[PDB]
């Protein structure tokens, strides 16, 4: 049974913590951050690290995102500044590792609204660019959840 | 409002509490970190 | 008797530099039993 450590960032609520929560407790509305999966057969515990929109630097802060073995980019499919910002995610994390190649996964959040502002096309353009995977997900419906950190953990172990 | 500090989980915890109470630390350090 | 050393949680009272370093202690002793 292998630890895996996984970070979820992205703009001010893209749902992160709705995600999280669907992840490990199995609801929406509108404390645990660890759980127990069996991923392609292999048991695995993920402890979950869910951060705050606004940023604000401190060392103590990057020394917690630092303990991240993978991160989930969140945006939601419906904010394209926050879309637009998920640069600004990446080249954060790949400066708290200090590192070019850091497992990571694009997260389109907020599928379930029809009203989207970020085409499927776009992000999946911006992840093949990063050379990352790109998962589409609802926190509302569960579509895409299990799925993306799943895929995170999958990434993890291309390492 | 505010983040709920995880209560020590006790000298006699088992490994698997203290790895709940482990991960719930993480994100209550990152919260109050200022 | 002893393998890797189990930190103790350092109280309900704690500072949060206190529980910095239980954090990173504890992280350390669950990896080392692993
Ligand atoms: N329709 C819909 N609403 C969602 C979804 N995920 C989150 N929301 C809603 O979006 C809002 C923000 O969600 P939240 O989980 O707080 O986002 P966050 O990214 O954690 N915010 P913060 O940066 O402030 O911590 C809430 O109203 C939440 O219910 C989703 O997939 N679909
Ligand atoms: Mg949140």
């Amino acid at each position: 049974m292998t630890e895996y450590k996984l970070v979820v960032v992205g703009a001010v609520g893209v749902g992160k913590s709705a995600l999280t929560i669907q992840l490990i407790q199995n609801h929406f509305v509108d404390d645990s951050y660890r759980k127990q999966v069996v991923i392609d057969g292999e048991t695995c515990l993920l402890d979950i690290l869910d951060t705050a929109g606004q940023e604000e630097y401190s060392a103590m802060r990057d020394q917690y995102m630092r303990t991240g073995e993978g991160f989930l980019c969140v945006f939601a499919i419906n904010n394209t500044k926050s879309f637009e910002d998920i640069h600004h995610y990446r080249e954060q994390i790949k400066r708290v590792k200090d590192s070019e190649d850091v497992p990571m996964v694009l997260v389109g959040n907020k599928c379930d609204l029809p009203s989207r502002t970020v085409d499927t096309k776009q992000a999946q353009d911006l992840a093949r660019s990063y050379g990352i995977p790109f998962i589409e997900t609802s926190a509302k419906t569960r579509q895409g959840v299990d799925d993306a950190f799943y895929t995170l953990v999958r990434e993890i172990r291309k390492h | 409002s505010g983040p709920r500090r995880p209560r020590x989980p006790g000298d006699q915890a088992s490994l698997e509490e203290l790895h709940e109470y482990w991960a719930r630390l993480w994100n209550y350090l990152y919260r109050v970190a200022h | 008797g002893g393998g890797p050393r189990r930190p103790r949680x350092p109280g309900d009272n704690a500072s949060i530099k206190q529980l910095h370093a239980y954090w990173q202690r504890l992280y350390a002793y669950l990896a080392a039993v692993a």
